[PDB]
């Protein structure tokens, strides 16, 4: 750094003390230190470091009262779990599972993003959600850990509602296959829990981020992110998390996917493919 | 002229030369050394050069190095020998310079994570074997075309893709950047042939030995795609002040060693009026 | 009545049509001409097929169309907002009469 | 539509209208269906340079027509005549869309 | 008291690298363990033709 | 082809200068099929002289 000493500007140093940790520390720690550092200018001198290392309470609202439609898909998101610190947590692993209480009625899942530690509910199963015997479910949502066996549970009330519908004679297994508006919304793929598929609708502006295109859920397919829901099979969401060829002006994404476009885009995953045109 | 792989060549047809050559590398890496370097003084080892580009360009310079003995300049072992639309437009309409040139942007155009831009050391070979293999009139065209407003002097500092190879988090001393080019056997032998042709003189009328243009920028492109890569400081139309990506700081009482080797790239006189004559 | 080959044409970025804001120029290579002395037994049976109408009524080829053999391989530019892309297979490399 | 492929038949020999006299039954071999997943940029900057006319105007393709990849070798048979006859490259055996 | 062969991929018979298939089958027992194996070469012989547009999965429905 | 475009033009074997055409029947595969030679009495003959035989242009189709 320059100093001033009489007008002039000399330089000197600014040395930076900087305490770092080793491991990936566990929830059952409770203590607390005092560090103590010497520094040598080959003058002496001494530092403290406070340190407080404070356990996490890992318990979660009980009960997550929540429902469905009758006309959704395999594979589409409905809620989810989380504890109440969703994004503190860095180097500590969090599981879920489920149990259900029947024991005949299996209908739902629940897999967990590492990123925000949190659980996604997804439908497995149709013909268990088309049933009417199967329609207020109880499942005991048990949050797990990986490194300290401490756990914790709660309640999943949901209930399934609505009614059904047979989609149309031509239709595909996914969204992105139409091109046009109408085709979009007028049948249904498999990601979205609405049994439709949703059409977002861009500009005009060239290669944009805001391609106008066919996704299941306009909150979660062309998201810019390839979450653990969609990368189970792939045919969910296409423009997130292919690994393939684009035919049109575009840029693709960084470690995969649509990134930005021109026109409308459509994907074939069953040959990776997708076009882009207005 | 005999280069060394030449050098080696004779050197393993004899029995003294080689012994006196494994000798002395046996010595290297009292009275053992100096009967070694006073038969070696007239081997065809000695004052053996290399080629730029040529085949094994590596072999000869290990094997140059190998008999150097061990500080500012050192001795080169080689031979001394819209615009920028346009430049652009020359280059794609040849297939040599076409390939090469989607080569290395196709290279250093990926990004792999958040926090890695780019692979650092396959974009510096793409551009090694860019600036290696293509003739100079498409080169010199690309890296040296002259402008006069903002967006020509950017589309010309874009052109070696300093977002990839050039800029990086910090900026290092550049004493340390030069113990790290001078570690390695390529970029210490681009560095002494950057030291042998752009220094800066009294007597001629161009500040430049030999009055020679060609090998002072021969000697400055030559320097792309290792660690001492420079690049321009800004998107300036005129101003054209070129520098590797390091500063003065940290230098302690080495700070004016620092500054005067700083100053053969941003404040020589030599090579920017070869890139402005070049320019005309 | 020419053979269909390579037909070379330089061409602005901004004018294929691919939405990149660029204004450079590349060269672009083309399939041109036409296939008439290419006929086989096999076009000249299909042929007759359509015109007894045996067929299942569907999209079929019954003339030898001219298209690349092998594309290039990479086409890099940069755009009017500093920034580059590459094209993959924009020209061809190989025209033959299949 | 349908996509691309092989699809079978069984004809006569003379109503291939080749001029042959003989009524027995070949199997006849072809490729049909459709091509919408086989454009490629170099397809889009055919199509766009033949909307702004910049084509030397000839003959092109901007639509990868579907034709047979190999072909099969022989067809032997027997006429109205008793004289054996054989015929090269009747019907396909790959189907692709170029 | 004996094996049948099914099919039990599509895609791998459709796949023209495995094209001759040498498997060991391995005769078993339950009670006393006694066994012995021998080889099986299949050959993947013709061609492939794709089905009707509005065909079922069985063969009953026509 | 056709017959006005055979005579219209000229050649190479003949040596009339133009090209005469020979017009067959319609009976099936035979040995007088309809065609356009260089001389009627030459290059459909069914034999392949030392003349036709020294550049393949003159008489393809023998
Ligand atoms: C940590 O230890 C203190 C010691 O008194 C105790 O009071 C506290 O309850 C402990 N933390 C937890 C989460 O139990
Ligand atoms: C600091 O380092 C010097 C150099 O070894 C040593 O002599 C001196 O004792 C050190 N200071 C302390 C407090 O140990
Ligand atoms: C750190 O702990 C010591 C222990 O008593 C205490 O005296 C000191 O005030 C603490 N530091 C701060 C900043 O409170
Ligand atoms: C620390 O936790 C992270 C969290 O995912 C894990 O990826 C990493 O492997 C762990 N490292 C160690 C040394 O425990
Ligand atoms: C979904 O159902 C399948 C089949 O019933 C089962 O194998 C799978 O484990 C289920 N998913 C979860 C997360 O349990
Ligand atoms: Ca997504
Ligand atoms: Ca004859």
């Amino acid at each position: 750094t320059s100093v001033q000493a009489n007008g002039s500007f000399v330089r000197a140093t600014v040395h930076d003390y900087r305490l770092v940790l080793n491991r990936n520390l566990s929830i059952s720690e409770n203590r607390t230190m005092q560090l103590a550092v010497l520094v040598n200018d080959s003058g002496v001198l001494l530092l403290h470091f406070n340190v407080s290392v404070l356990p996490v309470s890992l318990h979660l609202p009980s009960t997550y009262s929540l429902s469905v439609s009758r006309r959704a898909r395999r594979f589409a998101q409905i809620g989810k779990v989380c504890v109440e610190n969703c994004q503190a947590f860095s180097g500590i692993n969090v599981q879920y599972k489920l149990h259900s209480s029947g024991a005949n009625c299996s209908t739902l899942g629940v897999v967990t993003s590492a990123e925000d530690t949190s659980g996604i509910l997804f439908v497995n199963d149709t013909k268990a959600l088309r049933r009417p015997k199967c329609a207020e479910l109880h499942y005991m949502v048990v949050a797990t850990d990986q490194q300290t066996s401490r756990q914790a549970q709660a309640q999943l009330l949901v209930t399934v509602e609505g009614s059904y519908v047979a989609e149309e004679a031509g239709c595909p297994l996914s969204c992105a296959v139409s091109k046009r508006r109408l085709e979009c919304e007028e049948c249904g793929g498999l990601g979205s829990p609405t049994g439709r598929c949703e059409w977002r609708q861009g500009d005009g502006k060239g290669i944009t981020r805001n391609f106008s295109t066919c996704s299941p859920s306009t909150k979660t397919c062309p998201d810019g992110h390839c979450d653990v829901v969609e990368t189970q099979d792939i045919n969910i969401c296409p423009q997130d998390c292919l690994r393939g060829s684009i035919v049109g002006g575009h840029e693709p994404g960084e470690p995969r996917g649509i990134k930005a476009g021109y026109g409308t885009c459509n994907c074939f995953p069953e040959e990776e493919k997708c076009f882009c045109e207005p | 002229p005999v280069d060394c792989v030449r050098a080696n060549e004779l050197c393993a047809a004899e029995s003294n030369c080689s012994s006196r050559y494994r000798t002395l590398r046996q010595c290297l890496a009292n009275k053992e050394c100096q009967a070694a370097l006073e038969v070696l003084q007239e081997s065809p080892l000695y004052d053996c050069r290399c080629k730029r580009g040529m085949k094994k360009e590596l072999q000869c310079l290990q094997i140059y190095w190998s008999i150097h003995l061990g500080e500012f300049y050192e001795a080169s072992p080689y031979e001394p020998v819209n615009h920028c639309l346009d430049a652009a437009k020359a280059c794609n309409l040849n297939d040599n310079c076409k390939k090469l040139r989607s080569s290395y942007i196709s290279i250093c155009n990926r990004e792999i994570s958040p926090t890695e831009r780019c692979n650092r050391r396959k974009c510096h070979k793409a551009l090694r074997q860019f600036f290696d293999r293509v003739p100079s009139e498409y080169t010199y065209r690309m890296l040296f075309c002259s402008c006069q407003d903002q967006a020509c002097a950017e589309r010309r500092r874009q052109t070696i893709l300093p977002s990839c190879s050039y800029e990086d988090k910090e900026k290092p001393n550049c004493l340390d950047l030069r113990g790290v080019c001078r570690t390695d056997h390529l970029c210490r032998s681009r560095l002494a042939d950057f030291h042998a042709n752009c220094r800066a003189s009294y007597q001629t009328v161009t500040s430049c030995p030999a009055d020679n243009y060609q090998a002072c920028l021969g000697s400055y492109a030559g320097m792309i795609g290792f660690d001492m890569t420079p690049n321009y400081v800004d998107s300036s139309p005129t101003g054209i002040v070129v520098s590797p990506w390091c500063s003065c700081r940290g230098s302690g009482n080495m700070e004016e060693e620092c500054e005067k080797f700083l100053r053969d790239f941003t404040e020589n006189p030599c090579l920017r009026n070869a890139i402005q004559a070049f320019g005309n | 009545a020419r053979p269909c080959g390579l037909r070379e044409l330089e061409v602005r970025v901004s004018e294929l049509g691919l939405g990149y804001a660029s204004d450079e120029t590349v060269l672009f290579r083309y399939c041109a001409g036409a296939c008439e002395a290419a006929a086989r037994v096999y076009d000249l049976g299909l042929r007759r097929l359509r015109q007894r109408r045996r067929l299942r009524r569907e999209r079929v080829r019954a003339q030898p169309c001219c298209r690349p053999t092998a594309y290039e391989d990479e086409v890099s530019f940069l755009d009017a907002h500093s920034r580059y892309h590459t094209v993959h297979e924009l020209s061809a490399r190989e025209c033959a009469c299949v």
